[PDB]
């Protein structure tokens, strides 16, 4: 599948770039492919909590 | 040594007496106050556009214009044939309630209401028209006329519906026609069927036809509930009602 | 009774402000265009 | 019959357009064909009534 | 059938768009085809309540 | 009993601010050029 | 969006926000550029326009 | 409990300082190069 | 007790010094040459 990474993080909304490279603005109320529903967004340290128990964070190559 | 900790904490509290989430809530409070000020009590009017005809008959009632304060209406003058007519001169009573920017070569008036609920009138004299035209202008209606077009009984120095259909605009006065089996836009106003598609009619033969540079076709024919259309080497059949 | 005169004055001052508004009849402007 | 819709409503006077497009201006003392006279005009909210009891109002398309 | 999504929201009036792209604006008392009429307009929360038991939201892609 | 009138005065100041914020109207502007 | 000229149709609506630049480039249905002869702006204090 | 009001004072001065910072935003600039 | 305030006031002076050191940002310069 496609693994997403953060490229822009602010309070309120976030941004996700996948292995395909699709940059997407993501809200609290917003679905996401491969992760279900965004349960919560932590602007601190880049944590995106999903309903599927998955946390999108930055790449280890580029934090 | 804890005196240093006490003095540091007191210095911190007196330096920054605001908690950051209190700062965030005060920013939201300011936005709430801005919403309160920028909120319009009552009812916002519906944005509309209109086109009327102005008559030279003495018994005819003069036209009126719905207006809004802080919003500019565009007045465009056409003749009976719809050709534009350039404006010679104009006169506006009560210049405090209304201002108007008008390019002298043009024929369009940008009229903005300045006062709240004071009505007036406008006198317009055209290039070829001897008769002055007076329009009563009233602000603050529930429908704001963004653009007003006005036909006149005369003719300017300059002297159709099928092409408007080919653009995509429905023709005036026609009634809605519902088709079956295909995707075409049809109308009937004077018992003559008018059809707009991107396909090609085959069976009844077009009385008059037109097409645009993109590939859109419009045809006019008589009444036929059944149509036959061939495209891409394949023939299909469609129907309408009424 | 003693409240009337303070209620008189602000009524008086505002209405004199109001009644002077219905005096101005500003002139119009005939603008030529060519 | 031709349905009349309000064009301009002020205190004192009123403006109507027929469904065919018959422009007219009326007041409290007025004669409406097919509807009788006018008994009461409310400049607020366009609440204009005829003497025979029909209500002349704005269009639902233009409200 | 025909689907509606919010194009613009103010207090008082409301702007929606069609599934075919038909953009429109409505009053508080506005009888809307396919959805009955609006029971109440709420400027906040992006809710357009209808008498057909349906609430119009924005496009989720374009939020 | 005095708090009411001082808050009344403060609200009067805010009301005067709001009416001078709502009285004025910006004019249109026009811009041409080939 | 599409731009309509029938009187019964509705004018277009543009969303804005304070502190942002919205770019409006004006074309036709055929996609050709079309120069603007003139424009009229309401509340220039609250709305700022730059136009070569 | 008169110890409240001195902390209310400087917070009011600090918040009113921020409320004019948040009120104004300077306009854009446009530049060129041929 | 009374030892806090003069231990607080001097710390206030250095802090009020230190904020505007943190505030300002020196503008870059671009040197084009030929």
């Amino acid at each position: 599948r496609i693994i997403y990474y953060i490229q822009a993080v602010i309070p309120g909304r976030a941004w996700l770039i996948g292995s395909n490279g699709s940059t997407l603005t993501v809200r609290e109320g917003s679905k996401i492919p491969g992760y279900g529903m965004v349960k919560l967004i932590d602007s601190l340290q880049g944590r995106i909590l999903t309903s599927s128990g998955q946390v999108i964070k930055f790449s280890q190559e580029d934090s | 040594e804890v005196i240093d900790k006490k003095a540091f904490k007191d210095m911190t509290r007196n330096l920054y007496p605001l908690n950051p989430e209190q700062v965030v809530k005060l920013k939201q409070i300011y936005e709430t106050s801005e919403y309160a000020k920028a909120a319009t009590p009552g009812t916002p009017p519906k944005p509309t556009a209109t086109s009327q005809f102005v008559n030279l008959s003495p018994g005819s009632t003069p036209p009126v214009i719905r207006l809004s304060q802080g919003f500019v209406s565009s007045l465009v003058f056409l003749d009976s044939t719809g050709a534009p007519w350039p404006i010679a001169a104009y006169d506006l009573g009560d210049p405090s309630s209304f201002n108007i920017q008008w390019d002298k070569t043009s024929n369009t008036l940008m009229i903005q209401a300045t006062k709240l609920y004071n009505y007036g009138n406008l006198a317009v004299r055209l290039r070829g028209l001897n008769t002055p035209v007076m329009l009563t202008l009233i602000p603050g209606q529930k429908a704001v006329d963004y653009r007003v077009d006005l036909r006149v009984q005369g003719y300017g120095p300059n002297a159709d519906l099928l092409l408007h259909v080919l653009e995509g605009v429905p023709p005036p006065g026609s009634r809605r026609l519902v088709v079956s089996g295909g995707d075409a836009r049809a109308w009937l106003s004077n018992e003559k069927m008018y059809v707009r598609t991107n396909l090609t009619i085959l069976s009844p033969g077009w009385l008059a036809s037109m097409t645009s540079a993109d590939g859109t076709h419009a045809y006019e024919m008589q009444k036929s509930p059944v149509l036959l259309v061939s495209w891409h080497g394949k023939v299909m059949q469609l129907k309408v009602e009424g | 009774q003693q409240e009337i005169q303070q209620r008189t004055s602000d009524m008086l001052t505002a209405a004199t402000q109001l009644v002077q508004d219905w005096k101005q009849v500003e002139t119009q402007v005939y603008t030529e265009g060519t």
